[PDB]
RNA sequence: GCCCAUUCGGGUCUUGUAAUUGGAAUGAGUACAAUGUAAAUACCUUAACGAGGAACAACUGGAGGGCAAGUCUGGUGCCAGCAGCCGCGGUAAUUCCAGCUCCAGUAGCGUAUAUUAAAGUUGUUGCAGUUAAAAAGCUCGUAGUUGAACUUUGGGUCUGGU
RNA sequence: CGGCACCUUACGAGAAAUCAAAGUCUUUGGGUUCUGGGGGGAGUAUGGUCGCAAGGCUGAAACUUAAAGGAAUUGACGGAA
């Protein structure tokens, strides 16, 4: 990883899922980058600025994925009233 | 004679995706084959074996040829390609193409202590296919590729310089063994370490960024 | 009843016979450093193998702690003396990967050829065999001598015998005799 | 599933016993134990045995390949048992002759048959103190009659 | 390799082949000596002779696969034989029997039996038991083997080292 | 809360049929009993033991042999539809 004195060896330093932490592999054909555009006052979605989320594939397969995304959004501040802490 | 379908392919042609590393990072599919070639000029393609293979018919049998091909370099990339066609050369070509399409990175780590450049696997990783479990245990330096011949070859192609194996179940189902090995290799990037606890930024993909250059006019 | 004189079946065959690539490599090595057999190569491997094993063992204990520190260091020193290890590399983990080629290169086989003297590896070997070449002023006639680097500058042609130039040597004498007769 | 065997810290004797019991399913081990070689196995659990050539017998081969395999009915000297030894290379049987002493060896398979020759377990090696291969070669000659 | 490639070619520079030939060693042999040694041998040390394919001569196994290397030639024609196993043999044998080539190992190499590895095919590490061999027909049950959580945690204040 | 019971993906499995257990196993260790180690010879021989017997439990080797099996795939076939 870090040879001798820094010198970062090992490229491809992976996307880790937002929900699970779980490393998203090179051929993780199912995993997805959601891009959510940055909001502004009175309309306006600010061109070229996002909250980007990575979702691993396992979660998607499960169907626990949407919920996770929602939770993430809530944590960030892209939603209100949606994802509760307790169910 | 180039011409790409696939946004990714187009991007590659344009020359805004530099290396396959980026692709790996954004887990982008490579249905086209030429992209890989463009990226990596050092692809050594080695044919492992060719089984003749026969469907049985009302008269005689349908001889085809399941050619197994392993593709690599010494950077830390491998491809495994299996195809079964009737013309042998054609089949081989197909296999090669498949391997290229697959081509998958390998996390090469340190035996014990950093010191020089890394040419073993990072963690004890294993794979599985049918009844073959290839387990790749990281070696020390100079200790070589301790493996079944095909497995050894694969390792060489990858650019793993030293490694221990423990291929168990029916290893002589050669293709299966190879597949297992490939799986194990893949699992290297996927096994979380304390080196990767630290949080990354999530970069925008080339597909998102260079979206005007990709796609047809 | 005195005591068993100890020996080692030192120099060990490979686990498969006909790994074609391996065989080819061996042949190439032989060609490079003029060996009579694969036996020599095997021996070399065994020698190196042992060293590697030792290194591994050392690593398996903590560097800082004692045996590892000392024994390992000693080994490194020995290697340096032999002239297989470089002076840049004295960190144990460098020994771990020495390679057989390096070992071969340190022989009085090649340290004749490398220093001129012979002309063409095989010739050098022959010379060594035939009672020429004295590493000190003591005639080495083992090809697989392994030169000490500290005594590599001292490799000369023999004090006695020709080439060093004490006596012309047999055929020459005969020729002289013939001339005299004529 | 705990998986059969007792994983306790004091379950060692039992484990050992189990292992011992199992050992009697392994065939080689069993053979080693009971002395099947020492009690049977024409030879005395040995590499070789000298035996007297009672008669030359051509034995018809198993299947696929069809031929007569020029064997010899040998009587082993030390035990007194009677066995059948195949005789290798072209001719060879002529060289062997009849009523000669003949040094046998195992055929290869740790007992058992050797490929196609049914009910046959031994190579003739030496006939009356020479060597069959040598004779065949004619590198060495026979010591007359 | 090339100064130049109007066609050549010198071949200025480097390598391999010829019963050419020639100079230079060699110790395996022998042998005064001297060494050794209880005395000898032998070693090491020496004088003298002793190499040119005729020798001062390397064998063993193999040459389809497993597995390195012959779709060479003839003799054979289910024979005789090889073949651990797969198998080859039935008039086109690359597997038998000979020559040449050729491979492997090499003053060694084969065969036989044991045995260890390979065998996670004896399994503690480390196997299997729905169907491949394997769950007692069922419950009870002494030995054995095992067996829920709970009792002194946390903070400060100096003080030796590495 | 309880026993006699479907669908998808399996990331878990599995040789695969399939399996919500036959999962949490080369990323190998929750606690235990029992059973198996190529096929045959053979559930025989023998001895024990249990029985009125028939048989049961227990249980070999010699010798033999390169396959015996399993699962499925395509065929071919079937007095199957
Ligand atoms: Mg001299
Ligand atoms: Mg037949
Ligand atoms: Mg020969
Ligand atoms: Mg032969
Ligand atoms: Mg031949
Ligand atoms: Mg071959
Ligand atoms: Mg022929
Ligand atoms: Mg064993
Ligand atoms: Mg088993
Ligand atoms: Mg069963
Ligand atoms: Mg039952
Ligand atoms: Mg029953
Ligand atoms: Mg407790
Ligand atoms: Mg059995």
């Amino acid at each position: 990883m870090e040879n001798d004195k820094g010198q970062l060896v090992e490229l491809y330093v992976p996307r880790k899922c937002s929900a699970t932490n779980r490393i998203i592999k090179a051929k993780d054909h199912s995993s997805v980058q959601i891009n959510i555009a940055q909001v502004d006052e009175e309309g306006r979605a600010i061109p070229g600025e996002y909250v980007t989320y990575a979702l691993s594939g396992y979660i998607r397969a499960r169907g626990e994925a949407d919920d996770s995304l929602n939770r993430l959004a809530q944590q960030d501040g892209l939603l209100k009233n949606v994802w509760s802490y307790s169910r | 004679g180039w011409v790409p379908v696939t946004k990714l392919g187009r991007l590659v042609k344009a020359g805004k995706i530099s290396s396959i590393e980026e692709i790996f990072l954004h887990s982008l599919p490579v249905k086209e084959f030429q992209i890989i070639d463009q990226l990596l000029p050092n692809l050594k393609d080695e044919v492992m074996n060719i089984k003749p293979v026969q469907k049985q018919t009302r008269a005689g049998q349908r001889t085809r040829f399941k050619a197994v091909v392993v593709v690599g370099d010494s950077n830390g990339h491998v491809g495994l390609g299996i195809k079964t066609a009737k013309e042998v050369a054609g089949a081989i070509r197909a296999g090669i193409i498949i391997a290229k399409l697959s081509v998958i990175p390998i996390r090469r780590g340190y035996w014990g202590t950093n010191l020089g450049q890394p040419h073993s696997l990072a963690t004890k990783t294993s794979g599985k296919c049918g009844s073959v479990s290839v387990r790749l245990i990281p070696a020390p330096r100079g200790s070589g590729i301790v493996a079944s011949p095909a497995v050894k070859k694969l390792m060489q192609l990858a650019g793993v310089e030293d490694v221990y194996t423990s291929s168990t179940g029916s290893t002589r189902t050669l293709e299966n063994t190879l597949k297992a090995a490939f799986v194990a290799i893949g699992n290297t990037y996927g096994f979380l370490t304390p080196n990767l606890w630290e949080v990354q930024a999530l970069t925008p993909s080339p597909m998102d960024v260079y979206a005007d250059y990709a796609t047809a006019s | 009843p005195r005591a068993p004189r100890t020996y080692s079946k030192t120099y060990s065959t490979p686990k498969r016979p006909y790994e074609s690539a391996r065989l080819d490599a061996e042949l190439k090595l032989a060609g490079e450093y003029g060996l009579k057999n694969k036996r020599e190569i095997y021996r070399i491997s065994f020698q190196l193998s042992k060293i590697r094993r030792a290194a591994r063992d050392l690593l398996t204990r903590d560097e800082k702690d004692p045996k590892r520190l000392f024994e390992g260091n000693a080994l490194i020193r020995r290697l340096v003396r032999i002239g297989v290890l470089s002076e840049d590399k004295k960190k144990l983990d460098y020994v771990l990967a020495l390679k057989v080629e390096d070992f071969l290169e340190r022989r009085l086989q090649t340290q004749v050829y490398k220093l001129g003297l012979a002309k063409s590896v095989h010739h050098a070997r022959v010379l060594i065999s035939q009672r020429h070449i004295a590493v000190g002023k003591q005639i080495v006639n083992i090809p697989s001598f392994m030169v000490r680097l500290e005594s590599e500058k001292h490799i000369d042609f023999a004090r006695t015998s020709p080439f060093g130039g004490a006596r012309p040597g047999r055929v020459a004498r005969k020729r002289a005799a013939a001339a005299g007769g004529e | 599933m705990g998986k059969g065997k007792p994983r306790g810290l004091n379950s060692a004797r039992k484990l050992r016993v189990h292992r011992r019991n199992n050992r009697w399913a392994e065939t080689t081990y069993k053979k080693r134990l009971l002395g099947t070689a020492f009690k049977s196995s024409p030879f005395g659990g040995s590499s070789h045995a000298k035996g007297i050539v009672l008669e030359k017998i051509g034995i018809e081969s198993k299947q696929p390949n069809s031929a007569i395999r020029k064997c010899v009915r040998v009587q082993l000297i030390k035990n007194g048992k009677k066995v059948t030894a195949f005789v290798p290379n072209d001719g060879c049987l002529n060289f062997v002759d009849e009523n000669d002493e003949v040094l046998l060896a195992g055929f290869g398979r740790k007992g058992k048959a050797k490929g196609d020759i049914p009910g046959v377990r031994f190579k003739v090696v030496k006939v009356s103190g020479v060597s069959l291969l040598a004779l065949w070669k004619e590198k060495k000659e026979k010591p007359r009659s």
